[PDB]
């Protein structure tokens, strides 16, 4: 259900998410399963939701967070780091800070998002080294 | 003052209790019903000698489809826990043949700490009786003492997740190994 | 009419119930409306603004009326296109605008030449198009000219 869920979250529709929790409960499938995660970079539902949104109000974040809470895997899900080389270590908090939305930052911090996570991807490295942007590899520094 | 973040990765053969070891470190409560295949994305606070360290604990598995993604967890590792079982002798001879060269291939010049699990199980009678069916005996601690020397392990220890014996000291040794700055560079090019 | 900055006349003449002047029409020289507009184009501050405005308006109208064919594709007898002719004649004012042409309209955004790739903080990465700007011997290139 990775493609359908990705499309639903990208479109921002909230009704389509109905029935996901019963499916997870019946199949006992966690939201961090390899199948759900994008193979290319280990990207998960939450960073995809935060990347694309309308006026900073994607409106799908709280529902997904509640679902993760019900599954009992909120801590792992919120701060799931990206794999690969270019965007290694990036988390949801960095994206929320970058998009200049205070509300999602407050939500992630309150729900238990890690605040000392380090982003060490090559894209985040200094200019002369190969990374187009460098900010100290920290949320507060960013 | 400011806690220092260090990366610890635990690697061992299946059913060795690596996940149980890290879980007992995490919540000091043995899960007797449900054990996740991997315990990921956890940072624990530890103080050893006037220093505060946040240890990021990573686990590696190969039960299903985890071998392909295992290499991704090695880079930027600060300390390795080479983990095996005292109740399963087969967990020993496989350490040098296949695990060690991979460790040196991906992340060289990294401190490695040997650890054997299930200290009590070595003295059990049912385990000994079942194991004798194949002409095998529990792992001898002295054999581990020497095996640590052969593979150049920083230190080798024993842990028992059931009775929470030596977990604190073992991971403290891991951390003290991590804080070590290593020795410059060897045979560095001109 | 286009070269004399008379948008109303061009609009009326393009769409009239009696007769219509197709924009993809070539004279003896082969130059079409865009070719002539580039020919009279000048590097002066005032001339460039109206030249670019008329060029964009006419190109959008031609694309809207005929979606299959692109107006810039037509070539003159010399074989050059409006971009190539502007490059050869040394008219930077229209050339730079043509290179970085971007259309916000969804219906006819395909004919744009500059796209946006992604933005990360102060860093902005944009994806230009060089279909005809660089050619590996298939056809004349703007760079060589
Ligand atoms: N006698 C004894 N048995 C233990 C002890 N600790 C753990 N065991 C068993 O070890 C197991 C360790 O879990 P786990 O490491 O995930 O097994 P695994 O199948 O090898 O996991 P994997 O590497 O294939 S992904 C626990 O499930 C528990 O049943 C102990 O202290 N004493």
């Amino acid at each position: 259900n990775r493609p359908i869920l990705f499309d639903i979250v990208s479109r921002g529709s909230t009704a389509d998410l109905d029935g996901l929790l019963p499916f997870l409960l019946t199949h006992k499938k966690r939201l961090t399963d390899e199948e759900f995660r994008e193979p290319s970079t280990g990207k998960t539902c939450l960073p995809k939701a935060l990347l694309n949104l309308s006026n900073g109000r994607n409106d799908t974040i709280p529902v997904l967070l509640d679902i993760a809470e019900r599954t009992g895997n909120m801590r792992e899900f919120i701060n799931s780091p990206f794999r690969d080389i270019y965007y290694r270590g990036q988390t949801a908090l960095h994206i929320a800070i970058e998009r200049r939305c205070k509300h999602y930052v407050e939500l992630l911090v309150a729900q238990g998002a890690d605040v000392h996570a380090q982003a060490r991807g090559r894209f985040f490295q200094p200019k002369d080294e190969g990374g187009y942007f460098y900010f100290g590899e920290l949320p507060l520094s960013l | 003052m400011a806690a220092i973040r260090k990366k610890l990765v635990i690697v061992g053969d299946g059913a060795c209790g690596k996940t149980c070891l890290l879980i007992v470190f995490s919540k000091d409560q043995f899960p007797e019903v449900y054990v996740p295949t991997v315990f990921e994305n956890y940072v624990a606070d530890i103080e050893v000698d006037g220093k505060q360290v946040e240890l990021a604990l990573w686990d590696t598995a190969g039960q299903e489809d985890y071998d392909r993604l295992r290499p991704l967890s090695y880079p930027d590792t600060d300390v390795i826990l080479m983990c095996f079982s005292i109740d399963s002798p087969d967990s020993l001879e496989n350490i040098p043949e296949k695990w060690t060269p991979e460790v040196k291939h991906f992340c060289p010049n990294v401190p490695i700490i040997l650890v054997g699990n299930k200290k009590d199980l070595r003295n059990d009678e049912h385990t000994r009786r079942e194991l004798a069916k194949m002409k095998q005996e529990p792992v001898k601690p002295e054999e581990g003492r020497d095996m640590a020397n052969r593979i150049g392990a920083f230190g080798y220890m024993e842990c028992s997740a059931k009775t929470k014996d030596g977990v604190r000291e073992v991971f403290e040794m891991a951390t003290r190994a991590a804080l070590q700055a290593r020795r410059g560079k060897k045979k560095s090019g001109c | 009419a286009a070269c004399t900055n008379q948008p109303h006349i061009v609009n009326y003449l393009t769409e009239n119930p009696h007769k219509k002047a197709d924009m993809r029409r070539q004279d003896s020289r082969g130059n079409t409306v865009l070719h002539a507009l580039v020919a009279i184009a000048d590097n002066t501050r005032e001339n460039t603004k109206f030249v670019t405005k008329m060029y964009d308006l006419l190109l959008l109208k031609c694309a809207r009326l005929f979606p299959d064919s692109n107006l810039e594709a037509v070539l003159n007898n010399d074989g050059l296109s409006p971009l190539m002719m502007a490059a050869k004649t040394g008219k930077i004012g229209i050339f730079q605008h043509i290179i970085r042409r971007e259309v916000t309209d969804e219906d006819t955004r395909h004919l744009s030449r500059k796209f946006k790739d992604w933005a990360y903080g102060p860093v902005y990465s944009s994806l230009y198009d060089l279909s005809s700007l660089d050619t590996c011997g298939e056809e004349a290139s703007v760079l060589e000219i």
